[PDB]
């Protein structure tokens, strides 16, 4: 009948107020809330396979410090595990409770990381975005009351501990897409993109 | 809804094939209409590809005096809708096309017995007539319709043969079929002296020689099919 | 493929033709001069007939013994429009004298007409009916009137023939010997006249004052509003719609019987565009307005007699639904009444061309509109008032000497009396329950 | 293979004919040039029904057009499917009836249809074996009255074995447009009781109430009634051109309707009919058919049903289903409104199933119900006639092509005779 | 003067450089184009080839034709056709060119237009009336109050009083009403042309 | 739907040694640059009468 | 306090070209007639019966 569509069912939606409030509440921590998530996983991940097991999913996510009742873990799981593997791929799940990122953004992310190695000769090294930004751009994304002084500690508290890890530039295009998932303006960002790299 | 009668869309089976030696065999519709005579002609086919109305078209001729023979540039594929048919015009190579017409000369001339050839294209079939006329030889006269192609490439100085092309000012493509396009055209190879005929319908839109159609015109299509039919009937031998 | 021709007889039947031709011609886009301007077919062959070099010539002949009229025909800007030779006009007037354009120097000019008909005839195959214009109260204008159909009775015989008269007003008038020549020519087109209407001047007069806010019109704008009237009764034979209805299938719609064949006429909506654009002008609303008796252009009150049938032609962007719903409303009503043999009487076109105004006019551009047909018993009234006039008159013979020493017999006033009266007997027994 | 050929008159029955060969060529897919566009082959398995077989492969209608005036046949030609009439079928005088029965009947109509009865003949004789004829006209009208019936006069007498079937609109006192309806509805009326075998009556006031309630268009056209006459033409014979659970034809339809020859006048609705704000929110299923199919407001006559009782019905289920579904709700309807059935003749239902739905719908159903109570309506034409008729008003044109009052009095009798025998049935018990 | 005016319109299409003469080439080349769509742009020996489309007219002693010529050349072809739209016909299909004046206004349709606004103006109110309603909306806009009145005020003032005339039959009720040529009438002398004239 | 007797060609009323004999027999009329010149006489004959009244 | 002026009190007429709305659609008088559109009784068949061998009836 072309006048009514049958709407119906053919392939597993999103949950859908599920993630939408793991993201409202994520929001709450700070900015590197999103990096801790992605954090939480690698790390309970010891073994580096790309997946996780049942009780594995529900240490993450109380470890970040959300409760889930046994019926949203079932709903969550429902969707992720389409077919019962008894895994499930975080990669997925983390970008769909970060949303979606516009190709403007990601691009002047990429430009980002060949400025940075631009001065280093080609090399990407954790000194160097150490060594250049700007501790006093945090404002502007969210007011706080922090001293600037204790802002090197904190940038660097979320960062690793030794100063010799090597990154690569999706690791690097990931790290500021995490910080962009706390702050709802994709200008907004930009602009403190620019203020820290002086780009 | 695209306004397509079955006529535009549907492949028309073909008959006789012949080698191009490059690409091997290709196939190709001879009309069975009027085989005594030995003027050959070759149709080539707008950018759907094969279908009834250009093959419906290829029989008219056919009727007056000549052999007509339409090859495949497609080879076996015809667009259904509006969306895909520029599809394929784009993965159409000229590189690819430009030998199969000299092969189809090739296969009139020994095969089927003739002595003198000519040719005619309709839109991008059009724009293949003036692509062929230049970079092969052989050939008699040609008749494009509406029909430019890329000059750089394919410069017309290199005609050798008289020419007869069909426009009409109600044309709105930019930079393939423009009325003005023609003229200019008519002025390079005028300056470039070869011989080259404009003739310019009133109140004809694009594809005006296609059947059953809302872009169809009769008064002006039974006009230029007289011009091209004594056109090709007198200069032929 | 629907021809008529048109008859102009008369002073009051020429400055009509004027307004109604100058509306025909800017209605299918001819020029005053004669060519169409460069640009289901044509549609015109109704009105105009195509010499073959672009040129149309008006399927009409002008009539009058009085040469002055003529002349600022010839002489106006419709010179290269009308056939040098088609323009019929005499040599000395009848002077108000019904006798004298009967009688004497009528039978000069007829004639000449004949051919002239005859020619213009075998030109069209399919024609509908013949259209005639007079003025009543005049002496060639009914004298040379009464004479053609005469002739053409027995010239053509079953073709229609369609009388747009102008009977003297009620209470006002020109000339003095109206009565006369009015009663004369009444039995001359009671048994020669398919259908006679009622253009009468006072109720056109207080429509042009009410509506339209004309403090001081005249004949001109008159003219216009008849024209209007003619056109809409025409528009179905040259323009499509949801319903046709051609020349022959009114007679059959209007008239119960033979004898009886008089009606009054009436149009809607009659307004300056001050008070349109003001105005939602809608279906039902222009019907309703179109059936008031101060709209009537007859000097007459239907709310005295029986309504014995009614046609409506539509035009516009009317909807057969609400055309419905509107018909219902009336037949509701308690003020309209229709006689007891009467159970269904409504005769309704629909075209959708919408009517068209012509600059320097008085009407306004509008979408949509009405044209009625009504045949009533109240029509007695009118002649019952002329029978009023004749008695005062002829009782102590005034004016007669003027009638008799033109030839004509003493006892015609007797014998076209004795048929008037039969009329009006004729009239009021049609109105009574069984 | 049994096929049946088409007869149009006057103007109604053009716009009817017009529109109606609109929906048979898109249920078949044949476009308006004339060539196949559909995807099974079941569209044309049964093709030679209704079109004949051209070069080209091309099909054209096996339909006669006839009028008294040529103006209806130059809008049917530049409509749409306009080209796939043969021109050799039109048929046209170039007078006119003028809302006249007479004329129609004694003066243009017998001088011009020995041209169309020529080609009626032969559209017959290219079949291989007919099976029979239909005929669709309006009964208010000059030409459509007049002439229409005298060559259904014609046509009988010289095919007796085949059936007719006539679509006849009559016109109805409210809506009321043509101040001599009532002389040519009656005179036709006993003519058409005389020789036609079915006949089945439409109003034009009834096609406007199933359109301002149930569809709830504000403004519906000419083009509307007629989409809705069409639908339900193609509904009747749809088992003839498909394939399906139990077979029925016209001449079967015939037989399980009409008890008494005499009595061959009948109703018809069409259902589902939706609103386009509806469709989303109405679950169609066969009880929701089978509702609406004995609704009193979902006829097409002015005649109210429910004030008589159903002698005969019938039922043509259009698409997929059991017939469990059809079965039980006939009997489920019958026992409930036992008061509106008469007793004399039990189980007086006819069920049918067809597999093949129309586009866009998933079940459809044509019903066609012979009633006693489709004797009101003409009770009140025959009131307006008797009222006109002596006063004598408007007879002058009647009398005026040779015919006699003694055929006006036979008329009112005839039609009397047809209203007393409804009344008669109806009031029997065993 | 109406095949002056197409005459001198067909020199000045080709004498572009308004010199007033035009060298033979360009004449017998126009003549050409128009005539074969297939002739090619230039020719072998084209200058004397072509040169016997012209040389029918005469040159100067610089070799150049003189408008003055041109034009005497036609004037006595214009004696052996006495049809005007034969002549105007001959001449386009000769020289490519179209463009000519639609028609000129001309008396009888100004005296129709005279009579349609002085037949409007009596409609109004009464009769010893009108003319304070002229009057007062030339008080209403005259501003510097001289008693001039301007083109433009004209259509202003008809539009007001639901006349609206065409600009060309405007023009033409104008020119015709003033002689001092200046493009200013009197508005007296204008209410005494509407109102207080015998004549139509 | 082709040929000369279907769709009443014009050009094949020619004689075979004259541009402007005609067959006597096949012939369906004056073309319109025959009927053109036949107005345009009709027109300068107009003009014609005009200049022998002024003379008188 | 002085009146606000007396150039700006109501005044019948102003110079705006159209002072009222009314006068926006009013046709105009000099121009020329415009043919109809497509919209006319239609006319295919009409043609054979005013050629001239309608006669000849048998
Ligand atoms: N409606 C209308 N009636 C007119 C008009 N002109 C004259 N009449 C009528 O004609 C009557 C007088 O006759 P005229 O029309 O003047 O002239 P006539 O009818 O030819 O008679 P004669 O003067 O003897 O030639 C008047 O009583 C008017 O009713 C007009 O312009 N409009
Ligand atoms: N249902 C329907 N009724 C129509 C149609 N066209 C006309 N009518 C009706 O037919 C009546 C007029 O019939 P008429 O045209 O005179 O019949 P004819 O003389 O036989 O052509 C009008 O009252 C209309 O209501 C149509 O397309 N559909
Ligand atoms: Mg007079």
């Amino acid at each position: 009948n072309p006048n009514v569509n049958p709407v119906f069912k053919l392939a597993r939606e999103v949950p859908s107020p599920i993630i939408n409030k793991l993201n409202a509440d994520l929001k709450k921590q700070g900015p590197f809330a999103f990096r801790s998530l992605s954090k939480a996983c690698q790390k309970a991940d010891t073994f580096l396979n790309g997946s996780l097991s049942h009780d594995e999913f529900k240490w993450v996510i109380k470890e970040i410090g959300f409760s889930l009742t046994k019926t949203e873990f079932d709903n969550l799981f429902k969707f992720f595990d389409k077919n019962y593997e008894g895994k499930v791929i975080y990669s997925v799940f983390i970008d769909l409770v970060r949303g979606q990122q516009s190709e403007i953004i990601t691009q002047s992310l990429s430009q980002g990381y060949d400025a940075l190695a631009s001065n280093n000769g080609g090399k990407v090294t954790v000194e160097s975005i150490v060594q250049r930004y700007n501790p006093l751009a945090i404002q502007i994304i969210y007011p706080t009351r922090k001293i600037a002084q204790d802002l090197q500690r904190e940038f660097v508290a979320e960062w690793g501990g030794n100063l010799q890890q090597q990154v690569n530039k999706n690791a690097f295009v990931e790290f500021f897409s995490d910080v962009r998932a706390f702050c709802d303006s994709e200008s907004k960002f930009h602009q403190y993109f620019s203020n820290a790299f002086g780009l | 809804m695209d306004d397509i009668n079955k006529k535009v869309t549907t492949s028309k089976p073909s008959n006789v094939i012949f080698n191009t030696q490059t690409r091997g065999y290709c196939p190709g519709y001879l009309s069975p209409h009027n085989q005594i005579s030995k003027k050959g002609l070759i149709v080539l086919q707008e950018w759907w590809g094969m279908n009834e109305s250009i093959c419906l078209l290829a029989d008219e001729f056919a009727h007056q005096g000549f052999k007509v023979l339409v090859p495949d540039l497609y080879r076996g594929k015809v667009a259904k809708s509006h969306e895909e048919a520029g599809h394929l015009l784009t993965g159409l190579d000229w590189k690819g096309a430009i030998e199969d017409i000299a092969h189809a000369l090739q296969y009139l001339i020994k095969l089927q017995g003739c002595t003198s050839v000519g040719i005619t294209g309709f839109c991008m079939g059009g724009a293949l007539t003036l692509a062929s006329l230049s970079a092969i030889e052989g050939f008699s006269c040609g008749s494009p319709f509406y029909g430019i192609c890329d000059q750089q490439t394919f410069p017309v100085t290199n005609i050798r043969v008289p020419v007869l092309a069909h426009f009409g000012e109600d044309d709105s493509m930019v930079g393939f079929s423009d009325v003005e396009s023609a003229k200019a055209l008519k002025l390079k190879a005028h300056e470039a002296s070869v011989d080259f005929r404009l003739r310019t319908y009133p109140q004809a839109g694009h594809a005006f020689m296609r059947k059953e159609s809302k872009t169809y015109q009769p008064q002006a299509a039974a006009a230029a099919f007289k011009e091209t039919v004594e056109f090709f009937q007198q200069l032929l031998k | 493929m629907r021809e008529v021709i048109s008859i102009h007889v008369g002073q009051g039947g020429i400055q009509v033709g004027n307004a109604c031709w100058e509306l025909f011609c800017l209605e299918h886009g001819i020029q005053p001069d004669g060519q169409m301007p460069s640009d289901g077919d044509d549609a015109f062959n109704t009105f105009f007939s195509e010499t073959g070099a672009g040129k149309h010539v008006p399927r009409a002949v002008f009539l009058d013994l009085e040469p002055t009229v003529i002349d600022e025909v010839r002489t106006g800007t419709y010179r290269q429009l009308f056939h040098p030779e088609q323009l019929i006009s005499g040599k000395e007037d009848a002077a108000n004298n019904f006798a004298r354009g009967h009688y004497t120097i009528g039978k000069e000019i007829v004639d000449l007409c004949l051919d002239r008909i005859r020619k213009l005839a075998d030109n069209c195959t399919g024609l509908q009916g013949f259209l005639v214009f007079n003025s009543v109260g005049g002496g060639t204008g009914s004298g040379l009137g009464s004479l053609l159909l005469e002739r053409l009775s027995v010239d053509y015989g079953k073709k229609s023939k369609l009388g747009f008269t102008i009977y003297p007003s009620p209470q006002v008038s020109t000339a003095v010997v109206e009565p006369y020549n009015s009663i004369l020519s009444t039995h001359s087109l009671l048994e020669h006249t398919d259908v006679a209407v009622m253009l009468d001047n006072e109720a056109i007069y207080d429509i042009c004052r009410r509506n339209l806010d004309i403090e001081r019109p005249t004949y001109t704008n008159l003219n216009r509003l008849i024209a209007q009237v003619i056109s809409s009764l025409t528009a179905s034979l040259r323009f499509d719609g949801a319903l046709n209805v051609d020349i022959t299938e009114f007679q059959t719609n209007l008239v119960p019987y033979p004898r009886i064949h008089f009606m009054l006429s009436s149009y809607a909506p009659i307004i300056s565009a001050e008070k349109a654009y003001h105005e939602q002008l809608s279906v039902a609303e222009i019907t309703n307005s179109a059936f008031e008796p101060a709209n009537m252009m007859a000097k007459c009150d239907p709310r005295h007699g029986k309504y014995m049938a009614c046609s409506m032609m539509y035009r516009g962007d009317v909807v057969p639904k609400d055309v419905n719903a509107s018909i219902a409303t009336i037949k509701t009503k308690r003020t309209i009444q229709f006689v007891d043999w009467c159970p269904t009487g409504f005769k309704v076109g629909i075209n959708y061309q919408p009517p068209t105004v012509v600059p320097g006019g008085d009407l306004a551009k509008v979408m949509r509109a009405v044209c009625m047909i009504s045949n009533s018993t109240a029509i007695a009234e009118v002649f019952s008032r002329l029978d009023h006039k004749f008695d005062l008159m002829y009782a102590k013979r005034a004016f007669v000497h003027w009638y008799v020493g033109e030839g004509m017999e003493e006892g015609e006033f007797s014998e076209a009396r004795e048929d008037l009266a039969a009329l009006e007997k004729d009239y009021e027994e049609v109105g009574i329950e069984t | 293979m049994r096929e049946i050929v088409h007869i149009q008159g006057g103007q109604c029955g053009n716009q009817i004919g017009a529109k109606f060969w609109e929906v048979i060529s898109d249920e078949h897919g044949i476009d308006p040039t004339g060539t196949y566009h559909g995807d099974s082959d079941l569209q044309l398995e049964r093709i030679n029904v209704y079109y004949n077989e051209a070069t080209g492969g091309r099909y054209v209608p096996r339909a006669i057009l006839m009028d008294l005036e040529p103006g209806t046949m130059d809008s049917v030609r530049a409509g749409p499917f306009g080209q796939l009439f043969r021109p050799d079928n039109f048929v046209f005088g170039q007078t006119g009836a003028g809302n006249n029965w007479a004329k129609g009947h004694y003066t243009e109509g017998a001088e011009l249809i020995d041209s169309v009865l020529d080609v009626v003949r032969k559209e017959a004789e290219g079949c291989d074996c007919l099976q029979g004829f239909q005929i669709t006209h309006s009964l208010g009208g000059g030409t459509g009255s007049g002439m229409g019936t005298l060559l259904i006069s014609k046509v009988r007498e010289e095919y007796p074995d085949r059936i007719m079937e006539t679509f006849s609109v009559v016109p109805s006192p409210k809506v009321s447009d043509t101040v001599v309806e009532p002389y040519n509805a009656t005179l036709s009326v006993h003519q058409l009781v005389e020789n036609a075998d079915e006949c089945m009556v439409i109003d034009n006031e009834a096609l406007y109430d199933i359109c301002f309630r149930t569809l709830k268009l504000t403004t519906p056209t000419y083009g509307d009634l007629n989409h809705l006459v069409s639908a339900a033409m193609s509904g009747v014979t749809c088992c003839l051109r498909f394939p399906g659970q139990l077979n029925s034809d016209l001449r079967k339809l015939a037989v399980n309707l009409i008890p008494f020859p005499r009595l061959h006048f009948f109703m018809i609705g069409f259902a589902p009919l939706t609103s386009r704000g509806s469709q989303q929110y109405r679950a169609l299923t066969v009880p929701e058919l089978t509702q609406q199919m004995f609704d009193a407001k979902n006829m097409m006559c002015a005649a109210d049903p429910r004030h008589g009782r159903y002698l005969t019905a019938s039922a043509l289920f259009r698409g997929r289903m059991s017939t469990k579904e059809v079965d039980e709700q006939m009997l489920n309807v019958q026992n409930k409104n036992s008061s509106y059935f008469v007793e004399w003749i039990p189980n007086n239902i006819k069920s049918s199933i067809c597999d093949i739905p129309p586009k866009g719908l998933k079940m459809a159903v044509t019903f066609v119900g012979n009633s006693t109570a489709i004797q009101e309506m003409f009770k009140r034409v025959a009131e307006q006639f008797t009222a006109m008729f002596r006063r004598k008003a408007f007879l002058h044109w009647y009398t005026g092509e040779g015919m006699d009052e003694m055929e006006f009095t036979e008329a009112e009798s005839n039609m009397n005779d047809l209203v007393s025998e409804y009344q008669q049935y109806q009031d029997a018990t065993a | 003067q109406r095949r002056a005016n197409f005459v001198l319109k067909v020199f000045d299409s080709i004498d572009s450089e308004q010199k007033g003469a035009v060298h033979p080439f360009s004449l017998a080349e126009r003549l050409e184009v128009v005539k074969n769509k297939d002739y090619q742009i230039g020719s072998k020996t084209r200058e004397q080839l072509v040169g016997e489309y012209v040389a029918q007219f005469h040159k100067n002693q610089d070799g150049l034709i003189t408008r003055d010529e041109f034009v005497s050349y036609y004037e006595d072809l214009g004696l052996g056709i006495s049809s005007d739209q034969h002549f105007i016909e001959i001449l386009q299909t000769q020289w490519g060119i179209k463009e000519d004046d639609d028609l000129a206004i001309t008396k009888e349709e100004v005296k129709g237009i005279v009579k349609t606004i002085r037949q409007k103006l009596i409609q109004k109110t009464k009769g010893a009336n009108d003319e304070f309603l002229l009057r007062k909306l030339f008080k209403e806009f005259d501003i510097s109050n001289s008693g001039f009145l301007t083109l433009d005020e004209m259509n202003a003032m008809l539009i007001k009083l639901e006349i609206p005339i065409q600009k060309r039959y405007l023009n033409a009720v104008f020119s015709q009403l003033d002689r001092n040529h200046s493009g200013v009438i009197e508005f007296e002398e204008f209410v005494y042309y509407i109102v207080n004239d015998p004549y139509p | 739907n082709t040929n000369n007797f279907q769709t009443e060609n014009t050009g094949t009323c020619t004689s075979a040694f004259g541009p402007h004999r005609v067959i006597p027999y096949h012939w369906k009329g004056m073309n319109p640059q025959q009927k053109k010149d036949i107005i345009l006489e009709q027109d300068q004959q107009r003009h014609e009468r005009e200049i022998l009244k002024n003379l008188e | 306090y002085t009146p606000d002026l007396s150039a700006s009190a109501r005044t019948f007429h102003k110079d705006t070209i159209y002072e009222k709305d009314y006068q926006k659609h009013i046709p105009e008088l000099g121009s020329k007639p415009t043919v109809p559109k497509d919209k006319a009784r239609p006319y295919n068949e009409f043609t054979k019966t005013y050629d001239s061998t309608h006669m000849k009836i048998p």
